[PDB]
RNA sequence: AAAUACCACUACUCCUAUUGUUUUUUUACUUAUUCAAUGUGAAGACAUUGUCAGGUGGGGAGUUCCUUUAGUCCCUCGAAAUUUGAGGCUAGAGGAGAAAAGUUACCACA
């Protein structure tokens, strides 16, 4: 959109960018407040287990 | 500018590199999706991307003067 | 508070050109869609967002007393002075800057000027009278000024020699307490 | 030595035109500088005499083109803000 | 502060149910609306837009309000109950005009 005429490819990929977007944001807000010391990483290393894998808004786009 | 001559003459010719780095900073997501990277005694006639692109960053990140002197907003 | 003129802009660029490299960085659009721009209340340049000016313009004339980053104050006579309030754009875009020790450091912050016998790292191919920043030993932005001589005339210049003068320093903070 | 300010001095019509003069003691109309081309026009003419001297003929002829490219967009933005505020 | 026996009233807080009202948030769909074309397609109840109440207005056009003092204990708003604060009234005192102007037992130079 300065191609083609495939507004149904278009509206797809732009609200999976916008899904995209909407996870990585996720990710900021919840790896914000983890302490990531290069001799101690038991923060990461316990980030995220306890989630599965609707809770992500790129899950929910995804089922 | 790596050339000892030029070296020498940087501040006096008005020889900078700012537009070639930000020119490689910006350029580094779209060399990273490109799908033709390995599709391959000379110093500048290399016949692959990844092999022009580690000559790029070592100039830039390990410059053989001034090892000492890179600012760290760029290294970082 | 008004944005400034053609003439005070220039002059105001000119000041920050003399101590900068890189000034399209400073006047260059964000990834929001906002810029800084500059603005001027009673004799003192701010250097704002324009987001910040356009939600601080509700605040009467009279009342408003701060905005931004303090750049300067335009004199009676129309020649513009930096401030160490102003201090940290410098540090960001500083063209000349010169590293003293603690020893040397101290007496800057206490308001004299930098000497070869308190400098510990140079900036190589300085002209005479340029712009530097001071910092001390662990990269602290310390002040700013002029220096006096090129590098290898503070090289070979008396160890007991003024290399550099002092315009602002982080002590007048001890000032306006 | 005396500032031609100070002094009542009269401008003069040379190659460099004077232009329509301000009375004098009287409301010199402030035009304002928010642009973020007229910031980018005043920006390029004191980097151009802050750097100064350059031996390469290209460098010399970039520098007044960037000079030159920022007065064009600034009076392409200028007489589109006139067009705007003449027809809507 | 308030004292419990006796028996009367309504006052909040937290929950439940249906025999009902509204408002807000998220999501879904097009008919509001937005965009492209000529001799129908896309987005979407969000934008955009409009009306009032206001704040700022060193810019444009035109012309030459608060604070203090003393008083009647005269009126309104706010607060606490057994008293206050802010306004209101009477008349003294403060604040040709964005070009610049006035001023200092101060600094630097001459």
């Amino acid at each position: 959109r300065k191609g083609n005429k495939n507004a149904k490819l278009g509206s797809s990929l732009v609200v999976l960018v916008q899904k995209l977007e909407m996870n990585a944001k996720f990710i900021e807000e919840r790896r914000a407040k983890v302490d990531f010391a290069p001799k101690d990483r038991a923060q990461v290393d316990a980030f995220l287990k306890d989630l599965e894998w609707e809770k992500t808004p790129l899950g929910a786009y995804v089922v | 500018l790596e050339g000892q001559d030029a070296h020498n003459a940087r501040s006096d010719l008005h020889l900078d590199l700012s537009f070639f780095i930000t020119n490689l900073y910006r350029s580094l997501l779209s060399l990273s999706l490109n799908p033709d990277l390995e599709l391959g005694n000379n110093k500048i006639n290399l016949q692959t991307t990844t092999v022009l692109l580690l000559r790029c960053l070592t100039s830039v990140l390990l410059p053989p003067w001034n090892i000492r002197s890179v600012p760290p907003i760029r290294l970082a | 508070m008004r944005p400034l003129t053609d003439q005070e802009m220039k002059i105001v660029l000119d000041k920050l050109a003399n101590y900068m490299t890189d000034l399209k960085s400073l006047i260059a659009p964000l990834e929001d869609g906002d810029r800084y721009v500059f603005r001027m209340q009673k004799d003192r340049v701010y250097y704002v967002k324009l987001s910040i000016a356009n939600i601080a313009t509700c605040v009467a004339r009279d009342k408003l007393l701060s905005l931004g980053t303090c750049l300067g104050k335009m004199t009676k006579s129309g020649k513009f002075r930096l401030h160490i309030t102003a201090l940290p754009i410098l540090a960001q875009n500083a063209r000349y800057k010169i590293w003293v020790k603690d020893n040397g450091a101290q007496p800057f912050l206490y308001g004299s000027n930098i000497v070869k016998a308190h400098v510990g790292r140079w900036t190589e191919d300085c002209p005479e009278h340029s712009g530097c920043v001071v910092y001390n030993m662990a990269d602290i932005p310390l002040g700013f000024g002029v220096t006096a001589r090129s590098t290898a005339e503070a090289r070979r210049l008396d160890p007991t020699g003024i290399v550099c003068f002092r315009q602002a320093d982080c002590g007048e903070y001890l000032r306006d307490e | 030595v005396y500032s031609e300010k100070e002094l009542g001095i009269p401008q003069l019509n040379t190659v460099t035109p004077v232009g329509v003069t301000k009375p004098k003691g009287k409301k010199k109309g402030k035009v304002f500088v928010d642009d973020r081309e007229s910031m980018n026009t005043i920006l390029a003419m004191v980097e151009a005499e802050k750097q100064g001297q350059i031996e390469s003929k290209i460098m010399r002829a970039r520098q007044l083109e960037e000079i030159r490219e920022a007065r064009r967009i600034e009076a392409e933005k200028k007489e589109a803000e006139r067009k705007a505020l003449l027809e809507n």
